[PDB]
């Protein structure tokens, strides 16, 4: 879920999810669903989200 | 469509001849592999099949298992609760009734 | 004699290198082998598998894999996939192999209250004397003296006899007057709801029994859950059929040693299988016949002994005025 | 505040988890313990114990 | 008086192999340090070659990631599915691998005791021709099939009386040709689960798809193979369940080249014949006079006798009796023997050894069931 | 006039080696006091016969069943103390139970 401009509650893959900032030139259009979302291990700072997976 | 091989038969051969002659997105599986332990594998499996079938191309798909797996039989509280239930509850809901445009007539036998 | 300078010279050299490999081993060593020792003090994993194009991964107790193109400070042949190891948690170096491959209550298995017993005391019971006697402190002991002759130890025995000919009394035999690997078994101890158990039971005590030759294994009513086979429409379990079945080609099938010591102190053997008796699993098959006569008086005064007696009993009228 | 700095006297020590004991093996005890949960561990104690007090 | 070049001379050959046993040592010790500095390599999954550096992986214990090879792990064979390492620090993958072997295997692949070639158990005089009909034909060479064509088959069945020589036959086979036993029997492999089975069994048939010239064992299928009945027990079903999974697997789609079946149980009648259309259901055959003598010699060639056995006597002796059969005979024999400890034998203990198998047959009943 | 109650069902615990602690506690409890009544019922919840089983589960009742072979009778027997162990069959019983 997103919040705010570039700003999203993303689910983990790890374990805990989180409500972090995003790269904001990507698309406002783009991080509807939950996708292939990809952070900064430490930072966890969405840097984009990839389609498909699994 | 539907098939059924008994002995001296060779059902499964032509679905593999014309495993050939298509040229398109088609993926196998065996139902078989739709039954473990924790909550809706299988089930869960045969969902994100649906989804990445009508994602690629509505062109074709085939699994083969219908023995023990597509089992009418839902009337025995002995063995197989939720491993039944979700097994056809996952067949039947993925009938959808229909889907009209996905993995266009998987077969079985 | 002008080459003994040069000797003298070579046999300096050969001392300095013997200090140099005196220093680069011990000196060096106390460094290692103290972090290899501070790993151990200081603060138990799986292994996984084994290559060698040496080549192995790390199974931890936090259930984590973790490859090495070199395992080090142990031996590949001391290692096999799946090994418990004590392994450095920061170099995920194997440190020792865990020798541990042994259950709760299949190593309990092993008894060792073993109260004394002779066969002086189980009277009527002289063939049963010398044939477990013959087929149990010898295949013990005396394992060369059939490859003397060359044809094999006996390959087990089967105690049958009705409640009150005693068939146990065999298994305590063996415990007293042999001292060899105490490994005991029952009926009723099989029962299980968790399907499937027996199997990684028998195998582990194989291993066992190779690390543990004087193998006793003491079947008692062996023919419980290992019984003669069915043949039904759905009617019947058979879990029972997979650990017996397991453990008919686990014994047989393969693995010949003559570690064998296995027996079946059961009260019937006419609901074990064909299957179960023929010639390499419980070879002699030897009875318990009643106290004829006086062997009842002879078990009543190994009862009539310890307990103080007013020695006016003749208990030869006892076991004559009851009679089997 | 009638014990309100010495609660913040006593900080200098903070050890000693549950820590259950399973076995221990020979030649010297090795007392083997799990903390919880976590897993298994064949410690060595710290030899201000007694060999027999575990 | 050369006594300091002969004294120094051993003094220095002394010293050199001390020194360089400590120095390959030492040499080892650094080599152990090293190995802590090669520091373990976590093992994780690609789930997905995003791009030629851009691999999307989960560590196979962890979450989800995509990072990139070290230098050279050969990207080419390297695709989403295929096991490798991964960096301790980046996470980068630092080395690819095999799959896995899944331990159970090793367990009916490494288990292969090397015992006696085929010609110890008798019977099958006939049989062990036939048996290599099948059981060198592919395995010496299949360019015969380039001349005339036909497929390669994957085995046939076996039966008779429990551990009567079918057990036997197997070790023999294995300790004869001697190329990729897999010793399976397949007794305990439904604990509870229900796919657990079946998945395992698919990963011997990769592991079998690897290899070419694999073979494949597997006795006592009574619980495992079956037949199908209509909804049994959850165990009942699970086992219709990877029957038909195994039926599926047979055919399954490529061609599971230079591989071969060894089917066998007691009882092969428990097949459902759905699954029981295995050429044809070799047999051990009874063993009978001059098969019942041939064993009864081969289970007495290394006996202290003497030119003193009489054989007819333990023949007409006999009512059917195999290898094991016989062999339990010269072993009482000699134990009747070794009772009062006769290193020799005479063919007296043969007889009192026909007496104690005699009354072991009485603990014998309905010792046949026809399969198929 | 001593009559202390230890029912197999509170007996019934899921700490290793606590059975067998509290076995020590009872029989010391007993010892120090004398003509005692310890009464251990439910040994069909117990167990007579050894089951075992691969499931790494009630072998606290193992190690405290051996414990309480050792402390019962003989290595200071029971004397002036009664530790009741009854059921209501004597449906699974053990070679080891029978001694006089
Ligand atoms: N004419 C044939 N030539 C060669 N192989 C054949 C032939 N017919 C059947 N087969 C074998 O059967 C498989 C393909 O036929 P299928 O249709 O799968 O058989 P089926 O009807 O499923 O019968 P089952 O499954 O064995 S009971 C292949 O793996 C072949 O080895
Ligand atoms: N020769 C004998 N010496 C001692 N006890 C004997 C003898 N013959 C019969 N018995 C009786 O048989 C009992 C021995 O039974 P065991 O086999 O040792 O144990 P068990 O649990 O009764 O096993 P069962 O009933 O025979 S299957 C004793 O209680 C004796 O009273």
């Amino acid at each position: 879920e997103a919040v705010d401009q570039n700003t999203a509650i993303v689910g983990s893959t790890t374990g805990s999810n989180y409500y972090v900032r995003i790269l904001s030139t990507i698309d406002r259009e783009l991080l509807k669903p939950n996708a292939s979302v990809a952070l900064h291990k430490h930072s966890n700072a969405l840097v984009d989200v990839l389609p498909p997976e699994a | 469509v539907l098939m059924y091989g008994p002995p001296g038969c060779g059902k499964t051969m032509l679905a593999k001849a014309v495993a050939h002659h298509t040229t398109a997105a088609f993926i196998r599986v065996v139902g078989s592999e739709f039954v473990q332990k924790y909550l809706g594998e299988g089930p869960r499996m045969v969902r994100d099949v649906f989804r990445l079938a009508k994602e690629n191309a509505p062109a074709i798909i085939f699994i083969d298992e219908i023995d023990a797996i597509a089992t009418k039989r839902f009337d025995a509280q002995t063995g197989a609760d939720r491993e039944v239930q979700r097994i056809l509850l996952e067949l039947l809901n993925q009938m959808d009734g229909f889907d009209q445009n996905v993995n266009v007539k998987v077969i079985m036998a | 004699r002008t080459r003994l300078l040069d000797s003298e010279i070579k046999i300096m050299k050969s001392e300095v290198l013997r200090v140099t490999h005196e220093l680069q081993a011990m000196k060096d060593k106390i460094k290692e082998n103290s972090e290899k020792i501070k790993v151990n003090k200081t603060l138990v994993s799986n292994v996984i598998e084994l290559l060698d194009v040496k080549c192995a991964v790390i199974k931890t107790s936090t259930r984590q894999t973790y490859f090495l193109p070199v395992i080090g400070l142990v031996d590949a042949e001391k290692l096999k996939p799946g090994d418990l190891v004590g392994v450095n948690k920061d170099s995920y170096l194997i440190l020792e192999t865990l020798p541990t491959e042994y259950d709760s209550r299949v190593k309990a298995m092993e008894v060792d209250e073993r109260p004394t017993e002779q066969y002086s005391d189980i009277g009527g019971l002289d063939k049963q004397i010398q044939e477990l006697v013959e087929a149990i402190v010898l295949p013990m002991n005396h394992k060369e003296k059939f490859e003397n002759l060359g044809i094999q130890p006996p390959k087990g025995v089967l105690m049958y006899g009705p409640p009150g000919t005693g068939k146990t009394l065999l298994a305590r035999a063996c415990a007293a007057q042999t001292k060899a690997t105490f490994l005991k078994l029952a009926g009723p101890q099989l029962v299980q709801m968790f399907i499937g158990d027996g199997a990684k039971l028998v195998r582990d005590a194989f291993a066992l029994a190779k690390e543990k030759a004087p193998s006793i294994i003491f079947i008692d009513e062996l023919d419980a859950i290992g019984t003669k086979r069915f043949d039904s429409e759905k009617a019947g379990d058979r879990e029972v059929q997979r650990t017996m079945l397991e453990l008919l080609n686990q014994l047989d099938g393969f693995q010949p040693n003559t570690q064998v010591k296995v027996i079946a102190a059961t009260n019937r053997v006419d609901i074990l299988d064909p299957a179960l008796l023929r010639s390499g699993r419980l070879d002699r098959k030897i009875e318990f016949p009643m106290p004829n006569e006086e062997a009842r008086a002879r078990i009543m005064q190994i009862h009539s002994r310890k307990m103080n007696v007013s020695p006016d009993v003749n208990y030869e009228e006892l076991a004559r005025c009851t009679d089997d | 505040a009638a014990d309100k700095q010495t609660l913040q006297s006593e900080q200098p020590l903070q050890v000693a988890r549950c820590t259950k004991i399973i076995n221990a093996d020979s030649e010297d005890p090795k007392y083997i313990i799990n903390v919880k949960q976590f897993a298994k561990f064949v410690v060595d104690l710290s030899d201000q114990v007694a060999p027999t007090d575990i | 008086k050369l006594l300091e070049h002969k004294e120094i001379d051993g003094r220095l050959k002394e010293l050199r192999e001390q020194l360089k046993e400590l120095t390959k040592q030492y040499e080892k010790s650094e080599n152990d340090l090293k190995a802590l500095q090669s520091v373990g390599q976590i093992v994780g999954e690609v789930l997905k070659q995003l791009t030629e550096e851009k691999f999307i992986v989960k560590a196979t214990n962890g979450p989800r990631y995509v990072v990139g090879c070290r230098r050279q792990l050969d990207k080419s064979k390297l695709k989403p599915g295929t096991r490798v390492a991964l960096d301790m620090t980046t996470l980068t993958i630092m080395r690819y691998l095999p799959r896995e072997v899944d331990p159970l295997v090793y367990n009916m692949s490494h288990e292969d005791p090397g015992n006696v070639s085929y010609s110890e158990i008798g019977g099958l005089s006939e049989q062990i021709r036939e048996l290599r009909e099948v059981i060198e034909l592919p395995l010496t060479n299949p360019e015969l099939f380039q001349r005339v064509g036909i497929i390669p088959p994957k085995g046939c069945l076996l039966y008779g009386p429990p551990g009567t020589g079918k057990t036997l036959l197997a070790r023999a086979v294995a300790s004869q040709l001697d190329c990729n036993f897999l010793k399976v029997v397949s007794s305990s492999i439904v604990d509870k689960y229900i796919g657990e089975s079946a998945r395992l069994i698919r990963e011997m048939f990769n592991y079998a798809r690897d290899h070419q010239p694999c073979i494949i064992f597997m006795d006592e299928i009574d619980a495992i193979g079956g037949r199908r009945f209509s909804e049994g027990t959850s165990a009942d079903r699970e086992i219709q369940r990877t029957l038909m999974e195994l039926l599926n697997q047979m055919d399954g789609f490529d061609t599971l080249h230079r591989v071969k079946m060894i089917m066998a149980t007691n009882r092969p009648d428990t097949l459902d014949p759905a699954l029981l259309r295995l050429d044809r259901k070799i047999h051990i055959d009874l063993p009978n006079e001059q098969a019942r003598l041939d064993i009864l010699k081969i289970h007495a060639g290394p006996i202290t006798k003497h030119g003193e056995i009489d054989y007819e006597a333990i023949v007409k002796l006999s009512d059917g009796f195999n290898g094991a059969d016989l062999r339990n005979v010269c072993t009482e024999a000699g134990m009747f023997a070794i009772r009062a400890d006769h290193d020799f034998v005479v063919q007296e203990d043969f007889m009192k050894a026909v007496r104690k198998v005699a009354d072991s047959k009485k603990l014998e009943s309905k010792l046949d069931y026809k399969p198929v | 006039a001593c009559f202390i109650r230890v029912i197999g069902s509170e007996l019934v615990q899921k700490y290793v080696g606590e059975g067998a602690r509290m076995v020590r506690e009872l029989f010391e409890m007993a010892r120090t006091k004398k003509a005692c009544l310890i009464f251990f019922d439910e040994i069909d919840a117990i167990g007579g016969a050894r089951f075992d089983d691969g499931a790494g589960g009630d072998n606290e009742v193992q190690r405290t069943m051996l414990e309480l072979i050792n402390q019962l009778d003989g290595f200071d027997p029971r004397g002036n103390i009664k530790v009741l162990m009854a059921t209501n069959r004597p449906d699974t019983l053990d070679p080891a139970l029978m001694r006089p």
